[PDB]
């Protein structure tokens, strides 16, 4: 079997290098987008996979594009907090008529590398900077 | 503020809490020694007990009676829900069955049984020890060493005896050593999963039992105790009745096809019997 | 030898039946269940006898553990199989099985090794002179009467369906699907314990089931007769306890066999009976479903809840065309059926060219069943 | 007490200790695993 | 002999757990006993119900399983027995001599 | 339950100690797919050559 | 704003525990017993306000009977609850009914009427404005800061197991026994008993319960136990009783928990704690039993047994595949974190809605708990 | 393979665990060559068993079932069809072309698809084809160990090639036309 093990290693090697290309390059683009929206508030974004994880930052970057007031966020250590105070950034972004699917409070909070970036890249695209 | 949260903690408990934290409990120390003392005085008197009821009344006798600031009248403070307003009959009863006449009690002397035993009888053939009102281990044990050299006896059963793990223990030197012993029957026991993987330990060294019955023990073998039992009971190829529910399938299928290989192998050899 | 009879044992998941070949009913049904001693009482009135099996393990029901060893159909422990085995033989028939040969049935899909099995404690340790193992459906078929139709089987253990059309079976439509009455009696339990009784013990397990079988019933319409409980009081009915005190099932009545229809209410994500049936039917040739639509038989004690047909029925038409008519036929005497056509299988001239001999088995071993029997 | 305090504080920054070595291994590895990762695919492009 | 009438399956937590309390009790003091299983046979449960006193009835359906005598004298319910083992009146109850 | 405070207390030195507990946990897998890592690129370069 | 939140009153079957939503620790506590005269009228009236409620009930267990108003997990004298809950409001909490709403706890498997007699007393007696009703194994899954595991709660009265996915909830999987608290305290008196030393009233019940909590261990192996205190009496330990009288315990210490293990002891036909835990897992489905494995999460506080979190895991760990992890989390502070769920679940926002308006109970009446609660 | 599996004892009847089937297929099959030796091969001796692990922990065994399921591709008759196989479909289908140019068409067999990854199939199919055709055409089976993946990388060739940049649907054709376009400008 060992064109299937060539196979395998095309999947592995390949698929997978083409893949981290885009996704490292795309996230060290959207870093600066983040910060320079964010540099406003006294705020900073390190990584953005660990920083989006507590859902704070992302309502403060909802707030800061949109200039309109947002629910406040619920205080606590918990994980359960932290998918709550995703879950109001998510509906926030659901009545402002952007479209999201395969999106949960959960899938943030986990830290998914795609879904957040499909998320950042969803709000550079469709919301509205006014 | 932890800091701040820490000094409006007691300081008694402070040095509790750094105390605790060099503790951290007790999970070197052994369960039974973990818990603390009650008191420190020794166990004094035979415990009479109207003395301990004399002075629980006298201590209820005088207490203070404390007041409470709202008395319970039962009074309602809510609206009444009030909802809205707009043989066949024959009750069955159950299946009586058929009533059942009750068996004889067992009345088998256990010394000797056990004598008979030592002294190889042949007129023994059958040993029965079913339902019998509280038998020592020790005897078990003495049984079980004084069967070894005993080869005038077939069936053995000691089904609802409360055996545990040292009986099946005993069981498992027996095994190795007899050659004559046809069936053995230790259903509705105590016995462990240690003791049943030991059982099923001595089977390799012996070609001659044909029956082995475990089933109704108290508690379950696991997962890791069957494949032990599938592994090396597919080592044994003399035994053709093994007794036992698999809760795993796979363990299940695997000795069912070994039962059906050695059944298949005795027809196997009363072929090659029948051709000469 | 005209005097050799064959004995038909029809051999489900809940109650044996046994009887001689060619006769109208079988002699001896009774459930099996091994009772062995429980560990918390020290024994009353037992002797040297270690287990209870059929009825007397049923009298006996305080003092015992009740297993059950054939499971969904599959034998488990085959020890206590043959402890059944043995007592239908020797206890109920009163015949010796060296003269008589015997009749199997067995459920569709299920393990190969099961047969293999059978086939060999019948010919080493019952030493009967010849035997054959049969399908249970083509029984059914067989009792009803005709050679055309799709068979629909629901029994204490599996519910399967299969089609035949002209003598020919098609394998590849055969379902077995795992809802029977064990399930259902298990969902009594979980519902009466809404209501305020408790049922644990496996003799509770006997009590709840002798209660389904007497207070159940498929409803036509679920949404109405929810509607109609809960507005009026007339469809409670009372059953009495064997301590003596009295229970009122209510508003259960329809809701234990509602899981037939709906198996989402036990969490499995299998569809209906009624789908099952739809999509066997559908995974039949073209031409041959006007035939199978027109000759839908239903079997097994399961079956036997007052309203099934009418419910099936409307199920199906609104699955099936318009154009197309459906007709389900549930006979007075289907709770036997499986075991009828047994006894008429075992009647018929040809069939004697199909009993395997015991030089055959000899010969060839266990395998002999796979290519001898379907 | 004084003594309570620094007891508080010796714990305080034990933990962190423990947290922040732990999360700097972590993160070493990381990184190393992605170097070598890349180096494992531009070495098995060539046996393609 | 003291007789407890019990029944084995019943569909009430609180049967049973009255009936395990009746014989624990038992059990623990040394008493001497026996129980008779009211399910499994039907004419010691028949002959239990003519035996209770009419006053000590429900007044709605059979009387409840946890019922005690000695010899063909009847003792009381489990109600009765509360009351006894409270009062710490428990050997006059049943009849033994303490 | 004596007080709110002192829970809470409990609650922060709980997360304090299973945070570098977790870490570590995830160090010895990262260590273990370093190795395997390794492993294969020195198969890989063996059949360059 | 909100009138300080809703007020969270986790009612055990032994004991009861109220406090503000929000705090993290319960403001009152104390047990659920009412004690009465027993049957003096001795100087006038010694018994004055017969109704004996709490800490002050059980000061005088001399000249009182000590009644437990809920048996079981289930409610047996509604007026003794009325008078428990009426002695939380207005006696130690000292707060308005009617400004603040109230949750409760409850066990999954209870009789329906139980709920709805709830809701009435908590909106006709004391004029709540809001209410609502949730499961403790449910607010002790709150507590441990996960969603996903299986969770064992074994109070005074009753044990049940309930497994959670991802913040979903399996019905089907739930296991409920009846084997808790006070079995094993009727227990530790039965073998005392034949020690030297007897306990029959509830004065006595009371001492027996604090020997039982000063003084058990959960053994790691039975006969190793046996055959360590039957050798020597390193394992015995001292007692004292309130007027002197030393006593030793000795082999009993390690005997009354193992009957959570082994329910053999107090005859009762059930299976163990561990075999329940392993049953409810088994009866999920395949890719989600891993986490079950790896969140095992204990409550309550028959689980304040000293060894009884490494017993589990090893008899668990007998159960599961080799391959498999098992992890058993045992909070020091699990015995209040039923009550720490609640304290959790009203602080949400999202959980403004599930609350049982005043206004939506008066047009539905009690049986808008079942389609509002779960 | 459930059907077949379901015959050893183990059950699938769930969507999840079908899942878990198909991983099963993929990691644990292939092609025989001789379908009766095998089949032989495999009752005298338990030389092919081989055992999986389930994502609970527990363990099974396949043995027989390896190469049973991937031959219902050469004989759908297992399967209850009365179609012919795959070696036939391709024979048929280089029957049905003009006689001129079926010299090439042995000679340039390309596999492709994921399910012609059972370690085998290129042998079988060559044994199969060789054996319907002619002695003098000799046959020449083409698979690429990438074949799983080639239907998009053509589609990768496609877009880049100059005259493909008149071939699109332009959204002017569309708006124009309605839907029913894509008749006209798509094969
Ligand atoms: N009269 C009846 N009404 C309703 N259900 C019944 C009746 N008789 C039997 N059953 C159900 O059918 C089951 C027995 O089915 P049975 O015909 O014995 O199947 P099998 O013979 O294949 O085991 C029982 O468990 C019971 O739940
Ligand atoms: N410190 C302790 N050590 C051992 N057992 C205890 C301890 N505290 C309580 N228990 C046991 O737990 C029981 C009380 O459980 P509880 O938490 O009140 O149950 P509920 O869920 O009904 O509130 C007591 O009967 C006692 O047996």
């Amino acid at each position: 079997d060992n064109d299937n093990s060539s196979a395998r290693l095309f999947e592995r090697s390949r698929i997978k290098a083409l893949a981290d290309e885009r996704e490292v390059v795309q996230k060290k683009t959207f870093t600066k987008w983040v910060n320079s929206h964010l540099a406003r508030v006294s705020c900073r974004i390190t990584d953005l996979y660990k920083d989006l994880r507590d859902g704070r930052m992302l309502i403060k970057l909802l707030e800061v594009l949109s200039g309109e007031m947002l629910p406040k966020p619920t205080k606590g250590k918990m994980r359960i907090h932290c998918l709550e105070n995703v879950d109001k950034a998510l509906q926030f972004l659901k009545e402002q008529r952007v479209h999201l699917e395969n999106m949960g409070s959960h899938d943030i909070v986990d830290g998914n590398h795609r879904l957040v970036l499909g998320l950042i890249w969803t709000i550079i695209l469709r919301f509205q900077i006014q | 503020d932890e800091d701040e949260i820490l000094g409006a903690l007691t300081e008694e408990e402070l040095r509790t809490l750094e105390n605790e934290l060099d503790e951290l409990d007790n999970a070197l120390l052994p369960a039974g020694l973990r818990q603390k003392d009650q008191t420190t005085k020794a166990p004094t008197g035979p415990f009479k007990r109207e003395e301990l009821l004399d002075h629980l009344e006298k201590q209820a006798k005088e207490f203070k009676d404390r007041e409470d600031l709202v008395p319970y009248t039962g009074e309602k403070r809510g609206k009444v829900w009030v909802p809205k307003q707009k043989g066949l009959n024959s009750v069955i009863k159950p299946t009586q069955y058929k009533p059942v006449p009750d068996e004889e009690p067992n009345a088998t002397d256990v010394e000797e049984t056990l004598e008979r035993i030592k002294n190889n009888d042949p007129k023994l053939e059958e040993v029965n020890l079913n339902n019998i009102r509280n038998i020592p281990i020790p005897t078990l044990k003495a049984y079980a060493e004084a069967l070894k050299e005993n080869s005038y006896v077939k069936k053995f059963s000691i089904v609802g005896t409360r055996s545990n793990d040292p009986v099946a223990f005993a069981l498992a030197e027996m095994l190795k050593v007899n050659k004559v012993l046809k069936t053995l029957n230790v259903e509705s026991n105590f016995i462990s999963g240690a003791g049943i993987l030991r059982l099923v330990e001595a089977l390799p060294y012996n070609t001659s039992l044909v029956e082995l019955k475990i089933d109704n023990q108290s508690q379950p073998l696991g997962n890791k105790v069957e494949m032990e039992i599938v592994s090396m009971l597919e080592k044994n190829a003399t035994l053709l009745k093994f007794g036992y529910h698999f809760t795993q399938q796979g363990p299940r299928l695997r000795a069912s096809n070994a039962m059906m290989n050695n059944n298949d192998l005795v027809r196997k050899r009363r072929l090659a019997d029948l051709t000469g | 030898d005209d005097d050799i009879a064959a004995l038909v044992v029809d051999n489900g998941s809940g109650m044996c039946k046994a009887g001689f070949a060619g006769d109208d009913a079988p002699r001896a049904v009774f459930p099996s269940i091994v009772g062995r001693p429980r560990h918390q009482g020290v024994m009353v009135g037992m002797g040297q006898k270690d287990s209870y099996v059929g009825d007397e393990a049923q009298s006996k029901r305080g003092i015992l553990t009740l297993k059950y060893p054939i499971e969904h159909g599959i034998v488990t422990n085959w020890d206590d199989m043959e402890k059944i085995w043995h007592h239908t033989f020797y206890n109920e028939l009163r015949v010796a099985p060296e003269e008589h040969p015997v009749l199997l049935t067995e459920a569709p899909l299920n393990p190969k090794a099961n047969r293999e099995k059978m086939t060999q404690i019948m010919f080493e340790t019952f030493n009967t002179p010849a035997m054959y193992v049969a399908i249970q459906a083509v029984l059914s078929l067989y009792a009803s009467g005709r050679t055309t139709g799709i068979v629909m089987d629901s029994g204490d253990g599996v519910t399967h369906t299969v089609p035949i059309y002209e003598g020919y079976a098609l394998p590849h439509a055969i379902l077995r699907l795992d809802l029977a009455g064990r399930d259902l009696t298990d969902y009594l339990m979980k519902i009466l314990t809404e209501r305020g009784y408790s049922f644990t013990t496996t003799a509770e397990r006997e009590i709840v089931r002798d209660i389904k079988e007497k207070l159940c019933y498929v409803a036509l319409d679920f949404e109405q007769e929810m509607a109609t409980a809960a507005s009026s009081s007339s469809l409670e009915k009372s059953y009495e306890l064997p301590d003596g005190q009295v229970i009122t099932i209510g508003n259960e009545r329809f809701r234990c066999p509602e899981a037939l229809f709906q198996p989402s209410f036990l969490g499995m994500e299998s569809c209906g009976i009624h789908e099952t049936t739809f999509n066997s039917i559908m995974k039949c040739d073209v031409d041959i479903r006007k035939d199978l639509y027109a000759n839908t038989v239903l079997s097994g004690g399961t079956t036997m809840y007052p309203g099934i047909a009418d419910r099936m029925q409307k199920e199906i038409t609104a699955l099936a065309p318009s154009t197309m008519k459906i007709k389900i036929i549930a006979p007075p005497e289907r709770k036997y059926s499986v075991w009828i056509g047994g006894s008429i299988l075992a009647s018929l001239s040809t069939f004697q060219q199909m009993w395997i001999s015991k030089q055959e088995y000899d010969e060839s071993g266990p395998s002999i069943v796979h290519r001898k029997c379907f | 007490g004084i003594t309570t305090i620094e007891a508080v504080k010796r714990k305080i920054q034990v933990l962190q200790q423990q947290a922040d070595d732990a999360e700097e291994r972590a993160e070493r590895l990381q990184r190393e695993v992605e170097g070598e990762r890349r180096a494992r695919e531009q070495a098995e492009a060539e046996v393609a | 002999v003291i007789r407890v009438f019990i029944a084995s399956s019943s569909g009430f937590v609180a049967i049973k757990k009255k009936q395990q309390d009746v014989v624990r009790f038992l059990e623990a003091n040394k008493i001497e006993f026996e129980e008779v299983d009211i399910t499994m046979s039907e004419e010691q449960r028949q002959w239990m119900y003519k035996n209770i006193p009419p006053e000590k009835k429900p007044a709605q359906g059979n009387p409840l399983p946890p019922q005690i005598f000695n010899g063909d004298r009847y003792c009381g319910d489990y109600d009765s027995f509360f009351e006894s083992k409270e009062s710490n009146t428990v050997f006059s109850f049943l009849g033994l001599k303490s | 339950a004596g007080s709110s405070s002192l829970e809470a207390v409990r609650r922060k030195i709980r997360s304090l100690q299973e945070q570098a507990d977790a870490a570590e946990e995830r160090a010895g897998t990262l260590q273990r797919e370093l190795d395997y890592e390794r492993k294969l690129r020195e198969t890989a370069e063996a059949d360059v050559a």
